[PDB]
């Protein structure tokens, strides 16, 4: 099924992009701030 | 189309994990990079050091002292100095050219 | 309180105890859920006739609970009882394990096809084609033109 | 803010505990000590 | 990559305009140029010069239109060059930029990439060892494998030109032209001859002939030459 | 008349001043940066929502003459709400009704009327796509007939009203729920039309059948989306499964929802208070005093009198089981004068070391007890009053005999005091000899509990939470880091005047 077998899957991989994603956000700002410094 | 939503979606999660470890090596990296440069700037206390006197600061780490040459200035400083011993009216060493804080 | 008689050793009982099992399997789901499990025990006996709906409603509870695989070797094992309705909120439960495993095997299918392939149980890749043909004539071709990429054939 | 279902609807302290354990006892004492004298 | 303009060292710093400058050149990327305007702003020469390099690679046979940084970098490449005070690696970038801004009349371009998908290898050992121009400077002369024209060619026999006279619908002004200055009511319909030029982006900007004695028997998507069969 | 005149007459408009401004801002943010935009970036109409709940908790209480909210319900069924061509129109319409209350009557809509309010999903383009729309334009009918509840011809109003909303709720477990916040929008529109929903339909009606509607509700919670619906479906399916004997304990432990993943800090805390009287029944053996704990800090500032009554009660009546005790009327606001007074004087006998004094609280408080119906768990403690004594006398003298202990404790039997204490032994709690033969109990000097790796224990416990309570105060730190634009070395023009000075310099 493409409603019940292919649209199964856009409904998990999301949750993983949203959050990995933001892990992401924090982590590369904090690099930036020692960045700062390192400058 | 529905086909490419599933396809080019893991597409960017298979982009995505190549980040999070990548910078998770920038936690250390510029650290140990970083010590590099840190204990690096010191080399203009060299030796050939004349004296001076702290006076005051505009701000933080920015001053104004008074040198054993008779005239004042308005200087940069060392940052690795703790500021909390500075002031009874502080004997302070000064850069012999360009003339700041040591 | 029908789990009870599970222990009938009459082959009526347990029909009549998976004449239960189905409109009442939302309270006393709750109930049979981690307790009992005895489907796989008919369902392995030589005791016939009562199998073929037992893993229907083990396809049913041990999905809810993460026991995925679970449902869906069951879901192969239950036979013609379990795929003759595709009009609830519940053939999207299995299939998504069904084609799931398909196409995730076929990557290796892809790999190496010759030799250790895979021993379908002749619905994972039944329903495969079937539903592509429902692909092939309700219409989509949007659909039609990417599920035959899915299976990599 | 604040919905809060409502399935329902010093100074204090150090007097709090010596309530707890200065709780049930005797409440009165200018007799017992002067009946304790004569009895024990 | 713009993450990576920021490095501590102006060599990662630099490699970042040059990432940039390879990926984007045929493309009139106005992210790419909002990523390259501060790069010419830092204190280290070599970055200053790339900073221009990729500045040129960005915008050719680009008339104020895709972008309007184009006559914004224009007078900046006149601004460092004729400064007495620059680098002569800073103003390099500049001496050169005006061959690479102006090159073929803005009859040839840049590709590394075919309509049909597979890449123009030659263009790219061509921008490969353009690179190298640090250790060797007329290693880089190795450029013009990278020229490619945009011009349609239609014909009809193995040799004879064809007359044709086609138009054009969408607005004319992406038929800018660089007009040069030399100190001492609009028509949308550029007839073309057989060797004319035309922007990729205005190879669907442009009428089919069929009103000609012409016409194409190949629907026209590409530019280069074609059989134009003589109806 | 004059009276009514002059204070009955602001009412109508200043609600209306109110309302075209929260939840019309609602109407054009939650409909429009929901159903048509991002809301997971800008979810400020579910706390925006929330203040449209609390507002109208204790904004409607009079039976509305004047038609200040029953001319509400004529004004704002009428609406199309279909985009702002076609709102543009209901803008005014939010005006044209004050002349309807004001000019003219309206229809005062008084135990009778709901009905003609109940039928516009069809009045005038209304549809059932938008159900940010039309669950927030059921919610805002669905909520002032069912606040002050009025139970008189009211309950099939309501009734009907969710049968309404729960046809958009049908809608909503359906129909295009992915990624619009159809689903996520409308579990808290859900979640709270479940407690009116249960507060009209639960006591009143049959619960039993919203049990298999919950548990279809779950089925379809947890696979198209795993926020929202894993938390209230959950706290909403236990409150009347405590009540019950229903089995689901078990399964509230095989269960996967037991995280619904940051439940927002108010189902989320009570739900462990949820799950810590399922333990209370099923004999806490100290694992979820830290749940009722953990629940209580959880929970807000409102007043003592909803919940936090019964956790801070039943927090310590599983401690009481555990035979510690603290002061608990420490804070006499709202809840340490007036619910504890059985509930202290039962822990001021558990203080004693004696036996029927427990009695004569449980005499004297027993149906008190019944009241909340912890009495169940309010029976056993006999146990650990005894065990208190146990310890209390086993500490306290050293060489005294069972002949005295039955007395003391006013036990009436010195022969199974044999065995009180023998099981005393047996049990763990005290250790030394009974010379039964004699009838003295002697008990060793146990001093030097230090070197004995008991408060290393104690301290390891709390070593590796206290670095987990910095590395939370680490973690929950770093997210102010933000506008750090530029790293600027020196400057450019400075830099070059430095060039030419030096240039100066080094010629000279």
């Amino acid at each position: 099924g493409l409603r019940q077998y292919y649209l199964s899957k856009i409904e998990e991989l999301q949750l993983i992009v949203n959050d990995k994603s933001q892990n992401l956000r924090r982590l590369q700002a904090q690099r930036n701030e020692l960045n700062a410094k390192v400058r | 189309d529905l086909y490419s939503r599933y396809k080019k979606l893991q597409q960017e999660l298979e982009f995505l994990e190549v980040q999070e470890e990548y910078i998770k090596d920038e936690q250390k990296n510029l650290k140990k990079e970083f010590l590099h440069a840190q204990e690096e700037v010191k080399r203009i206390q060299s030796i050939p050091l004349v004296i001076g006197q702290f006076l005051e600061a505009v701000d933080q780490n920015t001053a104004i002292v008074g040198s054993t040459t008779g005239s004042n200035y308005y200087v940069r400083i060392l940052s690795t100095i703790d500021r909390e011993l500075l002031k009874p009216n502080a004997s302070v060493a000064l850069h012999k050219h360009s003339n700041a804080l040591v | 309180g029908i789990i009870s008689l599970l222990d009938e050793d009459e082959p009526q009982l347990k029909e009549f105890a998976l004449h239960k099992l189905n409109a009442v399997v939302n309270d006393f789901w709750a109930e049979i859920s981690e307790s009992v499990d005895k489907i796989e025990v008919l369902y392995e006996d030589e005791g016939f006739r009562s199998r073929q709906f037992a893993a229907l409603v083990a396809s049913k509870v041990f999905y809810h609970l993460g026991a995925f695989e679970e449902s869906l070797n069951y879901a192969l094992g239950a036979g013609d009882l379990f795929n003759v309705n595709d009009n609830s909120e519940y053939v999207e439960t299995i299939i998504a394990k069904c084609i799931d495993h398909y196409t995730k095997q076929c990557v290796e299918n892809a790999d190496l096809p010759e030799g250790e392939k895979k021993p379908i149980d002749q619905r994972l890749e039944g329903i495969v084609n079937k539903m592509f043909q429902r692909c092939l004539d309700d219409h989509k071709y949007k659909q039609a033109i990417g599920i035959a990429l899915e299976t990599r054939r | 803010m604040s919905e809060k279902k409502q399935p329902v609807d010093e100074d204090n302290w150090d007097d709090d505990n010596v309530e707890d354990d200065f709780s049930n006892q005797l409440r009165a004492e200018l007799e017992k000590h002067g009946y304790k004298m004569e009895t024990s | 990559v713009s993450l990576l303009s920021e490095s501590y060292n102006p060599h990662v710093r630099y490699g970042a305009a040059m990432a940039l400058g390879i990926c984007c050149a045929g493309t009139g990327n106005k992210e790419a140029i909002n990523l390259l305007e501060p790069m010419t702003n830092d204190p280290v020469n070599y970055v200053r010069q790339g900073a221009l390099i990729a500045s040129a690679l960005i915008m050719i046979q680009q008339t104020e239109i895709t972008c309007p940084k184009v006559n914004q970098f224009r007078q900046l490449y006149s601004k460092v060059i004729n400064d007495k005070h620059d680098d002569v690696m800073a103003k390099f970038g500049a001496i050169l930029a005006q061959g690479i801004l102006d090159a073929g009349g803005h009859n040839v371009t840049i590709s590394l990439q075919s309509r049909t998908g597979h890449t123009h290898m030659p263009s790219v050992v061509g921008v490969l060892v353009f690179t190298q121009f640090w250790f060797w400077f007329p290693l880089s002369h190795f450029l013009s494998l990278a020229y490619t024209p945009t011009c349609v060619i239609g014909l009809n026999k193995d040799l004879k030109m064809p007359k044709v006279q086609y138009k054009s619908n969408c607005k004319p002004s992406t038929f800018a032209y660089p007009a040069p200055l030399e100190v001492p009511p609009e028509p949308n319909f550029q007839l073309l001859d057989n060797p004319a030029r035309v922007m990729p982006a205005q190879l669907k900007v442009l009428t089919m002939p069929e009103t000609c004695r012409y016409q194409p028997f190949k629907p026209l998507s590409i530019g280069g030459i074609i059989i134009l069969k003589d109806t | 008349p004059p009276g009514g005149g002059e204070q009955e007459p602001p009412p109508p408009p200043a609600p209306q001043d109110v309302e075209m401004k929260e939840e019309a801002a609602t109407g054009g943010g939650s409909t429009g940066e929901a159903d048509g935009k991002t809301a997971a970036a800008a979810a400020e109409h579910s706390q925006r929502e929330l203040d449209t709940v609390t507002l109208e908790d204790i904004k409607e209480h009079v039976k509305q003459l004047e038609k200040a909210v029953s001319g509400k319900e004529p004004r704002f069924v009428l609406r199309a709400l279909r985009m702002l061509p076609s709102t543009s129109r209901r803008l005014n319409h939010y005006v044209l009704y004050k002349a309807v209350q004001g000019f003219f009557t309206s229809n005062n809509a008084t135990r009778d009327f709901l009905l003609p309010f109940l039928e516009e999903p069809m009045d005038t383009e209304a549809d059932l796509q938008f159900r940010p729309r039309t669950g927030k334009a059921a919610s805002t009918p669905l909520l002032p007939e069912v606040e002050a509840y009025l139970q008189l011809l009211v309950v099939i109003f309501m009734m009907n009203s969710k049968r309404y909303k729960e046809a958009q709720k049908i809608s909503d477990d359906l129909m295009q729920k992915i990624s619009t916040q159809n689903r996520r929008a409308l579990d808290l529109v859900a979640a709270k039309c479940y407690y009116y929903h249960a507060r009209v339909y639960e006591f009143l009606d049959k619960l039993d059948v919203v049990r298999s509607f919950l548990h279809a509700r779950l089925r379809t919670a947890t696979l198209r989306h795993d926020a929202d619906g894993q938390a209230t479906l959950l706290n909403l399916l236990l409150r009347n499964y405590l009540h019950y004997s229903l089995y689901d304990q078990a399964e509230k432990l095989v269960s996967k929802s037991v995280f619904p993943e940051q439940a927002n800090n108010n189902e989320w805390a009570r739900y462990l208070y949820y799950t810590g009287r399922i333990k209370a029944i099923q004999l806490e053996y100290s694992e979820a005093r830290r749940t009722m704990t953990n629940a209580l800090r959880k929970a807000p500032q409102h007043t003592a009198v909803g919940f936090k009554q019964t956790v801070h009660k039943l927090l310590i009546v599983v401690e009481l089981l555990l035979g510690e005790i603290p002061d608990r009327l420490q804070f006499r606001q709202p809840s340490l004068k007036r619910s504890l007074m059985p509930y202290f004087l039962l822990t001021q006998a558990v203080r004693t070391g004696n036996l029927a004094k427990f009695n004569q609280v449980l005499d004297q408080f027993g149906e008190k007890f019944q009241a909340d119906g912890t009495y169940t768990l309010i029976i056993r403690l006999r146990h650990n009053v005894i065990k208190t004594g146990v310890r209390m006398i086993s500490l306290s003298y050293s060489r005294i005999s069972l002949a005295d202990i039955a007395q003391k404790l006013q036990l009436d039997s010195p022969e199974d005091a044999e065995f009180i204490v023998a099981k005393a032994i047996r049990d763990g709690v005290i250790e030394a000899s009974i010379n039964h033969e004699k009838g003295y109990v002697q008990s060793k000097e146990m001093i030097d509990i230090y070197s004995t790796r008991e408060p290393q224990l104690a301290f390891h416990q709390r070593i590796s939470f206290c670095l987990d309570i910095h590395n939370m105060s680490v973690k929950a730190m770093r997210f102010p880091p933000k506008s750090y634009n530029k790293d600027l070395e020196s400057a450019e023009e400075r830099r070059e005047r430095e060039q030419q000075d030096l240039e100066f310099a080094k010629e000279m």
